[PDB]
């Protein structure tokens, strides 16, 4: 029957896919807000798949902007907030035009008179100071990599390279998944994104993942919620750990944590003292042991009956070599043990 | 603003509910009830299905 | 005080429902309904078992003919059967495969579906075989989509985590109206009978009542302990039941403004997923956790049956149009026709 040979075309196909999805590796990316999930979805691309086109680097020219524009704002915002006092006098009617232009430009615009105000006030030394207090308001992680480089961007001809592109910052509502192979296999990662709604109701959809790849940005933890000004972003992130390691959904799960911006924090551990996440901490303030007291607070939340450890891992999401690295290690794991 | 508006509009919707005009029980129950009545008798999942007419024989 | 004057308000005007509703209420169905005959011990019968899907099926619909039905599972595909020759019509690759619900159009023309992608995708049938032409990307959402049911080839209301429900003009794309209240992400619609009022089920434990037309809420209805995960319109417009994660169903009547009964049993322990009432009403059908369908005498609250057969998660149900059969769908990747 012409129905029945249909039908039989379809589960064919259909053979193919479970022979495929047998063959599959799921990968879960979990963490709070700004942790680095984004960025390890797009390293995924440019290690696994071949990067962006000319195209898709032009595209990300007005993200770069608006991501520019936000971080120089936000710090503008603070001299009042802070009130800091500008080192030059003539830096507050440039504040003042910057802001007014602000909301008078199109979104992911630089306009040469924007760019040229921007640049003034970067160099300034209470901007510089208002910036370096940016655990006390809401600062973009690179506002000092645009701001530091805003020339280049703004150059005719410019194309955004692809630290610039790991740099940027989208705002997304949806899951995002990347499909790619590696070692012979194909691969499945997924970052629920903008979703706007209880876990509860959705996270038993990856009972059964391979791994879940959990970020922590070690340099949160002197660091405030947007929206929650009371609740510092560590113990957030302490708390979603907590949540998701002990799961019902996840007993036997292969959990990866992914301490990263070590970067950020490196240059930072220098500055706050860790006590201001973790009162009760008495060791030095050091790269070495404040990073090793924060992995241990993380894996300490593990209840699960099945002891399995959960590996670690210091990255440095916007470096391409050092996730190429780590995810080779993982991998390696991963499959030697799945 | 927000936590207020958001109940500031509760109250909002309970005004509006408030004046909702209701039936009695009984009326609504009685009227259900004859509603199923006059047709389970023809119900194939309450009297089951005589094998020549279901569908879903083998 | 401002916030406080709120939430004395609103209280205030809570106690004044109840006693409202009270004093509606002179009978009980149950009382009503005592000198009804028992339906007897419902026996049905797994009839077909539809064999095709990968991994967990999270939703089904009977197409209008009562022959053909689509489901969703997160295998990321979208399966059109003939339930009688069990023949797969279609098997659509979504775009992204963490599908949580589908709808059938009543003309069949077309089908419809989303989940974690926060999207409600259309796919026109009348066009491609085997796999298919998505028509449209309804973007609006900012949680995942929980339901979807159409009232038309051009309309579609839509149900979601972040809240809300909207309608669509499906040419356009556009959200004619969106329908803001509920205090919990939004697990279930069903339209009215005449499509003109729809209520939908919430994480807030509560249902609501609302005009399509014009896009308030009439009446929001309350009583459920966890989630309402389902919900369903009565065959005659003036009630609905609902599933809720308290191990109970309840059937809700508009006119008296509260429900009229509760289906529970103190060995039924675990969540509802789905509910459907038969043809003409007398039974009330729900999917569990547990793996069973239960089967309820909605007039007299009894459980007159149970539908076992399914290995995991009974996660949708649906009954024919012609009332011939139900449709279960499960977690254990199978659907199957019980008679
Ligand atoms: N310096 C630095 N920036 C990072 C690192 N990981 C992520 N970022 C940046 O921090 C911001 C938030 O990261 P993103 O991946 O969007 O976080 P998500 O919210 O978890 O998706 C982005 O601007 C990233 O480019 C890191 O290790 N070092």
């Amino acid at each position: 029957s012409a129905e029945e040979k249909h039908s039989r075309e379809l589960e064919k196909k259909l053979k193919e896919d479970a022979e495929k999805d047998a063959r599959t590796v799921k990968l879960l990316l979990l963490g709070a807000g700004e942790s680095g999930k984004s960025t390890i979805v797009k390293q995924m691309k440019i290690i696994h798949q071949d990067g962006y086109s000319l195209e898709e680097c032009l595209e990300f020219i007005a993200i770069i902007y608006g991501n520019t524009l936000q971080s120089i704002l936000a710090i503008v915002r603070a001299m009042t907030t802070l009130n800091i006092q500008y080192g030059d006098s003539a830096r507050q009617d440039d504040a003042r035009k910057l802001m007014h232009m602000a909301d008078t430009i199109e979104e992911g615009t630089m306009p040469k008179e924007m760019s040229d105000i921007i640049q003034r006030l970067w160099k300034d030394s209470g901007i510089q100071a208002c910036f370096d207090r940016a655990s006390e308001y809401q600062l973009n992680d690179s506002a000092g990599y645009y701001l530091s480089d805003l020339e280049r961007l703004v150059t005719p001809g410019y194309v955004p390279t692809e630290q610039d592109v790991l740099r940027s910052r989208v705002k997304t509502t949806g899951i995002i998944e990347t499909q790619f192979s590696f070692k012979d296999l194909n691969f499945r990662m997924f970052d629920v994104g903008g979703q706007r709604s209880e876990r509860k109701k959705w996270i038993h959809c990856f009972e059964g993942v391979t791994a879940i790849i959990f970020c922590v940005a070690l340099s949160d933890y002197d660091l405030v919620l947007a929206e929650d000004e009371e609740m510092n972003r560590m113990h957030e992130s302490m708390k979603l750990f907590d949540s998701i390691c002990n799961n019902k959904w996840f007993t036997d799960t292969s959990i990866i944590l992914f301490l990263n911006k070590k970067d950020l924090f490196e240059e930072k551990i220098k500055k706050s003292p860790l006590t201001i996440c973790y009162p009760e901490y008495a060791g030095s303030n050091t790269y070495e042991e404040a990073g090793n007291y924060i992995k241990v607070q993380f894996l300490e939340l593990n209840m699960r009956r099945d002891v399995k450890e959960i590996y670690s891992h210091m990255t440095c999401a916007t470096d391409t070599q050092n996730v190429k690295f780590v995810f080779d290690a993982v991998t390696d794991i991963i499959i030697k043990e799945n | 603003l927000t936590e207020k508006d958001k109940l500031k509009m509760e109250v909002d919707q309970l005004k509006k509910e408030v004046t909702l005009e209701r039936m009695l029980v009984s009326k609504c129950c009685e009227e259900f009830r004859d509603y199923v009545e006059e047709r389970s008798g023809e119900d194939p999942l309450v009297k089951g299905i005589p094998e020549d007419k279901n569908p879903f024989k083998e | 005080s401002e916030l406080d004057q709120l939430r004395q308000e609103a209280e205030q005007l809570k106690n004044q429902i109840r006693d409202a509703r009270k004093a509606c209420a002179d009978a009980t169905l149950s009382q009503i309904t005592n000198n009804i005959d028992p339906v007897g011990r419902i026996q049905m019968r797994t009839r077909r078992t539809l064999r095709g899907h990968l991994a967990k099926i999270y939703a089904m619909h009977w197409g209008t003919d009562s022959r053909l039905l689509l489901s969703a599972s997160q295998d990321g595909k979208l399966i059109i059967w003939d339930s009688y020759t069990t023949n797969k019509v279609h098997a659509i690759p979504l775009r992204s495969s963490w599908v949580m619900t589908c709808a059938y159009a009543p003309s069949g023309n077309y089908v419809a579906c989303g989940g974690l992608d926060n999207i409600c995708s259309i796919y026109n049938l009348k066009t491609r075989e085997g796999n298919v032409r998505v028509s449209r990307e309804l973007a609006g959402h900012t949680g995942y989509l929980s339901c979807c049911r159409f009232l038309d080839d051009n309309q579609i209301v839509t149900s979601s985590g972040d809240t809300t429900c909207a309608l669509w003009d499906i040419e356009t794309g556009q959200q004619t109206t969106t329908f803001t209240g509920h205090t919990g992400d939004v697990m279930s619609l069903s339209l009215a009978p005449d499509t003109r009022l729809f209520v939908s089920g919430a994480c807030d434990a509560s249902a609501k009542l609302w005009d399509v037309r014009e896009g308030m809420c009439r009446q929001t209805f309350t009583g459920h302990e966890s989630d309402i995960n389902a919900i369903c319109f009565f065959p005659n417009g003036n009630a609905f039941a609902t599933g809720s994660d308290d191990a109970t169903c309840r059937l809700f009547d508009l006119r008296a403004d509260q429900e009229l009964m509760t289906y529970s049993h103190d060995n039924i322990i675990c969540g509802i997923t789905s509910v459907s009432f038969s043809k003409s009403g007398r039974l009330l059908l729900a999917g569990y956790d547990d793996f069973n369908c239960n089967v309820w005498d909605a007039l007299k609250a009894d459980r007159a049956g149970v539908l076992a057969g399914h290995d995991n998660r009974v996660s949708c149900l649906g009954v024919t149009d012609d009332g011939m059969a139900v449709a279960t769908g499960s977690w254990d990747s199978f659907l199957k026709i019980w008679n």
